[PDB]
Formats: C-alpha cells, structure tokens, sequence
C-alpha cells in the first residue's frame, strides 16, 4: 500500500 | 469518501475514452487517493483491503501512463 502510497502522493504534488 | 472514490475514478474512466488524459489522470489521482485515505481509516479485512490495493494500484499505475503521455 505503501509502494502505490507514495506514488500517488508524488502525483499530485 | 467510499462514493467519492468510486465517483472521481468513474469520471476518470469516460474521460480515458474520450481521449481525455488529462481529466481522466486528474480524476483517477483523485480517486485512487481517496481510496488510500479510507483504507488506512477504516478498513474490513486483509481479503478486502487487497482487493481494493489491487484496483489501485492499477489504477495509479494508469495515471503516470496518461500524465507521461501527455507530458
């Protein structure tokens, strides 16, 4: 949950 | 949040059709993001919270597809 986490966070900002 | 999830992905989905990258990385971004923050809330069971990690974790993998394609 982590991996996609902090994809997804990186996306947005 | 669970409505918003589904409703911002499902946006995100008619738009990829419709040649929208944009609004459909936007969308999925926003749902995908909305569906992490109510896991980590609340949540039902290890079964349950892989089947919604797996519909994310596509569904994020989608998005930097659409966001590269364009950029």
């Amino acid at each position: 949950e982590d991996q996609l986490s902090r994809r997804l966070a990186a996306l947005r900002n | 949040t669970l409505q918003k999830a589904i409703d911002l992905v499902t946006k995100a989905t008619e738009e990829d059709k419709a040649k929208n990258y944009e609004e459909a990385l936007r969308l999925y971004q926003h749902a995908v993001e909305y569906f992490l923050h109510a896991i980590k809330y609340e949540a039902h069971s290890d079964k349950a919270k892989e089947s919604i990690r797996a519909k994310c974790v596509q569904y994020l993998d989608r998005a930097e597809k659409l966001k590269d394609y364009l950029r």
